[PDB]
């Protein structure tokens, strides 16, 4: 692409392959922090 | 929920365009799937 | 005579599943506990 | 010389379960231990495919190319040399001759000039064409060259080149696995739709032995392949041929575990398409214009204003020949869907000589000093001599002619000028004399004139096009509508699909459409008859499938979701977005349940605990 | 919009309304995880 | 940093014994991404890394 298309066009298809790289991430995130919260429930009962 | 007649209904020049966002869909099938075995899980364990 | 909300949400790609266990088991399961304790 | 003979016997289209055949390397990439997936033109597993026999007696039939050639030969002695392919294998257009020679092969795109057998007397008497012609793409180089040779090869013509994926494998078919490899590429790119196998008989009339071969052809698949520990390719599953191969494909494994999954969806995929729209009302007077007895004069031609009508051209080409459209911005067949505020249609008569004179940017007479037209202008002129009606015979000197004018004029005016002229530089005062002129004169038309000054009446059907909702526009059609079925519909505007029934709400007078809570149309006022119809779209759902574990069996049951399964698709060819596995329904124990219903399984009165749920108080497990 | 103007542009109107759907869909999805998370904490305390 | 006809990359280089075929052009991984080449000069494989 940069070989081949000026900059003034490929930030576009950059930008959104940024955004799906970062929705992407952010969902796993997302679910991260959900597993982890159930994992300390438990965690929690376990303890107990 | 059918993801790809929600967002562009029967439109078949849509769904030549849907090819170009990767695997988009078959997560949110997946997790609706987990909710769904989950509430009958609860409901055999609370009760059974 | 009109249209349900299940096929109105239906026929735009949302879909509702029914559960697996039913009232009259339920029922009995609750009258089961009862008589023995 | 191209010699004759009169021996062939024919067969039916012979099959057999083609087991595992049709397998490719589809690529110069190398993996190990590794499961891939492919989707492209591919031979279907399990297909019914044609035997051909070939043995006094004698074949060589013209068979199809449609897409490519699985060919399969357990041949001997070389009763074959080379082949032949193009788009007609005659001489006037391009064709393809690959040779394989005793040593070597020859290829050359060119024209030809057939006979319609080659030989020699191995061919340099090169009577596969009988004429020799110039040829442009050769290549030589060194020779490629119980049942033990299997020459399986792959005809592939695209992205421009010969893809001969050529397997020389020494081996019914057996039941077993091996793929093939590319060999030779091979930039041609022509159409080449038709070919035919050449052989090589050789003399003991003359003598033939005995051969078979078979003939396959590839369709858009999606195939899943295995590797071993090295880069050879074990097995493959195809993934459309049963729901368990489905399964297989979903789940991404080659081994199922007893439960149950979900593969996709379905729908009813319509059919035809319906139109209601309302009646066409108001007319506008073509009549008038087109048959005045009286017409308006060469000067005083009068400029009408179109609007409040229908747009009939349908009744617009219905008219004698001689009609110059000579049209400007829009082709004949398509006018009917235009749309424009005034129509100024101007009518005046002018002598069939120059008839080309009124025109954008035209000189004459009467296109210099009469009437000039716009360069700019867009629209439809309709021209028609009326030698029979328009001149009288006692002599028309009631109508008159108009020869002159000062200068120049603008695009669309009406002249009416009929003063003197002023010629020379003594002055006129209004009045013939010195160097003055007065320029009218009449017909005096007696039935004698000649071709070019008999009347050609050009009508100048002026579509200015401006902003308007414009009532003349066109007329509509409709058809006739068919209740209770899968309907693509159009409303006066509104497009949907669904089936129509009747109801029982009330309308008030002035509403057409209807909409419920959700914000959706439900009921529509049919226009040509006042009636209400209620819309409902055709049913759709998802598909599940019950198995039990790979290790223990093979059968399967398959369930539909939501859908009254006195209408599950009986099926003709597809009206199933379930991939076409419908079966029998009697013997196979349909049952309906609150899940849709269920095809595989029978019901019993007996009760046990649950082994898979499947729902709504029922269960399933694979026991007696 | 498929039959009033070009291709080139369509598509683009296309896109844009794609990617707003799309993001709708992911924020629903969403809600309904957290709800059936508390949900599924009641049921447990209702066991026990 | 390499490029061989066009395939660029960047690591340790050293011999690989996978068995390639001769119509094999180049190696790659379960993660999709290039891992063995071929000298189009002196034709050995090689590993990537």
């Amino acid at each position: 692409i940069l070989s081949r298309l000026d900059p003034p066009e490929a930030e576009v298809q950059i930008d959104r392959l940024i955004t799906g790289r970062l929705q992407s991430l952010q969902t796993y995130v997302t679910q991260q922090l959900i597993r982890a919260a159930e994992i300390r429930a438990s965690a929690n009962l376990a303890a107990t | 929920v059918d993801c790809t007649m929600y967002i562009c209904g029967d439109s078949t020049e849509c769904s030549n365009l849907l090819l170009q966002y990767g695997s988009f869909c078959t997560q949110l099938n997946r997790a609706l799937t987990g909710i769904a075995v989950e509430q009958d899980k609860n409901t055999q364990e609370v009760f059974a | 005579a009109a249209r349900d909300l299940i096929c109105a949400q239906k026929f735009n790609g949302l879909t509702v599943l029914p559960p697996l266990l039913t009232d009259e088991m339920i029922a009995q399961y609750t009258s089961a506990l009862l008589a023995g304790t | 010389q191209c010699v004759n003979l009169t021996t062939r016997t024919q067969l039916p289209p012979a099959y057999t379960n083609s087991f595992t055949r049709g397998v490719y390397y589809p690529d110069k990439v190398f993996r190990s231990s590794v499961l891939h997936s492919t989707q492209d033109l591919f031979l279907p597993f399990f297909s019914n495919v044609t035997w051909f026999h070939a043995i006094k007696r004698f074949d060589n039939p013209v068979l199809p190319f449609n897409d490519g050639v699985y060919f399969a030969s357990t041949e001997k002695s070389n009763i074959i040399r080379g082949w032949i392919f193009g788009t007609t294998l005659d001489s006037k257009t391009q064709s393809l001759l690959i040779v394989n020679n005793a040593t070597n092969v020859v290829i050359k795109v060119c024209e030809f000039q057939f006979c319609n057998d080659p030989f020699l007397g191995m061919e340099s008497e090169f009577r596969v064409y009988s004429s020799a012609n110039n040829c442009t793409f050769e290549y030589v180089s060194q020779p490629f060259l119980n049942f033990k040779n299997l020459r399986e090869f792959v005809f592939k013509n695209i992205d421009g080149y010969f893809k001969i994926y050529s397997k020389h494998t020494p081996i019914d078919l057996p039941q077993g696995f091996s793929a093939l490899e590319p060999l030779v590429d091979l930039p041609i790119g022509i159409n080449i739709t038709r070919f035919q196998t050449l052989l090589a008989l050789h003399r003991s009339g003359w003598t033939a032995g005995a051969a078979a071969y078979y003939v396959g052809y590839l369709q858009p698949r999606t195939f899943l392949l295995k590797y071993n520990e090295n880069g050879t390719i074990t097995d493959a599953v195809d993934c459309a041929l049963d729901p368990l191969s489905e399964t297989k494909c979903t789940l991404k494994s080659f081994t199922v575990e007893k439960g149950i999954y979900q593969t996709s969806n379905f729908r009813v995929q319509p059919t035809e398409s319906i139109v209601r729209f309302p009646n066409i009302t108001n007319l506008c007077p073509f009549g008038e214009v087109f048959n005045a007895t009286r017409f308006a004069s060469v000067y005083a031609w009068n400029r009408k204003r179109i609007s409040n009508c229908v747009a009939d051209y349908s009744v617009l080409y219905n008219s004698a020949s001689f009609s110059t459209f000579k049209c400007y911005g829009v082709s004949p067949t398509k006018l009917n869907d235009l749309c424009f505020t005034n129509v100024y249609a101007d009518s005046f008569v002018i002598r069939g000589d120059e008839v080309r004179q009124i025109a954008p940017g035209q000189t004459g007479k009467i296109a210099d000093y009469n009437y000039k037209l716009p360069d700019d202008f867009t629209g439809c002129v309709i021209a028609w001599n009326s030698n029979n009606l328009d001149s009288k015979v006692g002599g028309n000197y009631n109508y008159l002619f108009r020869l002159f004018r000062k200068s120049n004029l603008k695009p669309f005016e009406r002249d009416i000028s009929t003063e003197i002229y002023q010629a020379g530089s003594t002055p006129c005062n209004g009045v013939e004399g010195f160097n003055c002129y007065f320029p009218l004169q009449s017909y005096g038309f007696q039935p004698t004139n000649g071709v070019g000054y008999q009347p050609y009446r050009v009508v100048v059907l002026s579509f200015e096009l401006l902003h308007a909702p414009a009532t003349v526009c066109g007329p509509k059609k409709s058809t006739n509508l068919v209740k209770n079925k899968c309907v693509n519909f159009n409303f006066n505007g509104l497009t949907g699909t669904g089936v129509l029934t009747e109801s029982n709400k009330k309308f008030l007078p002035f509403q057409q459409f209807g909409r419920d809570i959700a914000d959706t149309t439900d009921a529509v006022r049919d226009p040509q008859t006042l009636e209400i119809l209620d819309i409902t779209p055709c049913s759709f759902g998802g598909v599940s499938v019950i198995t039990p574990g790979t290790n223990t069996s093979n059968q399967v049951a398959v369930l539909y979701q939501g859908v009254n399964c006195t209408e599950v698709p009986v099926a003709i060819h597809a009206d199933q977005l379930t991939p076409t596995w419908r079966v029998y329904s009697t013997g196979s124990n349909v049952f309906q349940t609150r899940a849709g219903c269920l095809i595989g399984a029978e019901h019993v009165n007996n009760s046990y605990e649950c082994d898979i749920p499947i729902g709504a108080g029922i269960c399933a497990s694979y026991q007696t």
